[PDB]
RNA sequence: GGACGCGACCGAAAUGGUGAAGGACGGGUCCAGUGCGAAACACGCACUGUUGAGUAGAGUGUGAGCUCCGUAACUGGUCGCGUC
């Protein structure tokens, strides 16, 4: 038996100054051979603790970790504005080695709407046989947002596709990009496209549109 | 001075090979475990392999046993992983990590490369096409106006964006690339402006696509009525 | 009575051979674990193990002690005989 390390949660909102913990249980005994990992966007994971519970040379001392039997905690006394990252514990008592699914750890704000917008295609991708409609949600918190595109009032599925910003390291809110793909000829069959928004911050959902050609 | 470099990534076909480097500097590898580890985009880490010292035993990840094969050339200071039989789901970014000193950091990995990206796809190079999103004709949703630029259609990642050659940076979104069923990536970047401004400002979007020769400014202007 | 002498029997340090004992005789025997050596395994060292664990072998110890069968120094004892 693969030893499973099952880390929970999967992401936590803090504000700066709490004080958060994180958890990876073993599914069998590992010792203490845990070992866990800062991660940041883009760059490699840094260790902050080894062996369950020794501090790695230069990690600051509100990071501790603690063993339990075969549970694992990482504890941030103190949250601080460059803590906000992902964390990842690792089990090295035998091989395979494994690591835990991660914890993101995200700035708690408060609720944002988001400012929508909705972009046609270009007259430049029509040329080409496709077109490409993109509604935008901007700067908005906490981040689940419910986007539903409507053409000619009919409710799109399937053919639409989303991407979310990392969280901003100046406002703390996210953005949303999402985009429906239909073929020129169903485009041109149509005459109404809607995007419409759903957010904590908004009383009611939001239908930004435009109609096919015009303006 | 502790430093890790790995090279060799790319993109190479579904049952091709591709071998990684990990350049070692400032300790010698000879006298510590090195270690694989991967990470697909937007999952977390997963370890693939690695080489003990003294013995040279090499222990190997359930999903790449068999395909893969770890090795370390100490007249180079590198270690390598050789890939063979490689599926999609290899796709990864690929880390090399050097276990530290037993007395000093137990098992933990102290040092790890920036990483190389490997992309596992039967799609080939491909240079993006870059459309505009141009600003409402409209006035306003918050008191600003939106417009952006899609870079639609190319492979493998990566692409950068960016806004008046790097001046323009506030309100600037570039959106994580999607995978579309096409097996082509596409994004978008998006700022925000003011509506005042759209007709005597001048906002073109910079993209590069390294791996295509495709490097294209787009000029996003408002068109008509 | 004792001195000297001879012999026998007893004792006996030592010693040749023998064969039972398993962790309460030990080991550089074997196994698991922990730490250390730039070292997870393999290699070396150290520590730890409550049926650690087969009594002569998973041993290429002419091991210690002991059982049994001998040999035996003797500068120990006893008895007989000789002389005084
Ligand atoms: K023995
Ligand atoms: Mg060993």
């Amino acid at each position: 038996s693969d030893i499973q390390m099952t880390q929970s949660p999967s992401s936590l909102s803090a504000s700066v100054g709490d004080r958060v913990t994180i958890t990876c249980r073993a599914s069998q005994s590992v010792s203490s051979a845990v070992a866990w990992y800062q991660q940041k966007p883009g760059k490699a994971p840094k260790l902050l603790i080894y062996s369950a519970s020794s501090l790695y040379s230069g990690v600051p001392s509100r990071f501790s970790g603690s063993r339990s039997g075969t549970d694992f905690t990482l504890t941030i006394s103190s949250l601080q504005p460059e803590d906000f990252a992902t964390y990842y514990c690792q089990q090295s008592y035998s091989f395979p080695s494994t690591f835990g699914q991660g914890t993101k750890v995200e700035i708690k704000r408060t609720v944002a709407a988001p400012s929508v917008f909705i972009f046609p295609p270009s007259d430049e991708q029509l040329k080409s046989g496709t077109a490409s409609v993109v509604c935008l949600l901007n700067n908005f918190y906490p981040r689940e947002a419910k986007v539903q595109w409507k053409v000619d009032n009919a409710l799109q599925s399937g053919n639409s596709q989303e991407s979310v910003t990392e969280q901003d390291s100046k406002d703390s809110t996210y953005s949303l990009s999402s985009t429906l793909t239909l073929s020129k000829a169903d485009y041109e069959k149509h005459k109404v496209y809607a995007c419409e928004v759903t957010h904590q911050g908004l009383s009611s959902p939001v239908t930004k549109s435009f109609n096919r050609g015009e303006c | 001075e502790v430093q890790l470099v790995e090279s060799g990534g790319g993109l190479v076909q579904p049952g091709g090979s591709l071998r990684l480097s990990c350049a070692a500097s400032g300790f010698y590898i000879s006298y510590s475990s090195i270690h694989w580890v991967r990470q697909a985009p937007g999952k977390g880490l997963e370890w693939v392999a690695s080489i003990s010292p003294y013995s040279g035993s090499t222990y190997y990840a359930d999903s790449v046993k068999g395909r893969f094969t770890i090795s370390a050339d100490t007249s180079k200071n590198t270690a390598y992983l050789q890939m063979n039989s490689l599926r999609a789901e290899d796709t990864a970014v690929y880390y090399c990590a050097r276990q530290g000193y037993r007395r000093r950091s137990g098992r933990g990995f102290d040092y790890w490369g920036q990483g190389t990206l490997v992309t596992v796809s039967s799609a080939s190079t491909k240079g993006p096409s870059v459309f505009p999103l141009a600003p409402s004709s409209k006035s306003t949703s918050g008191g600003t106006a939106a417009l952006g630029c899609l870079v639609k259609d190319y492979f493998p990642e990566p692409v950068t964006v960016s806004w008046n050659s790097g001046a323009l940076t506030s309100g600037v979104h570039t959106f994580p690339a999607v995978l579309q069923s096409s097996g082509l990536y596409s994004l978008s970047s998006v700022v925000t402006v003011p509506s005042s401004s759209l007709g005597t400002q001048t906002y073109i979007c910079n993209v590069n696509h390294k791996p295509s020769n495709t490097k294209v400014d787009k000029k996003v202007e408002p068109k008509s009525c």
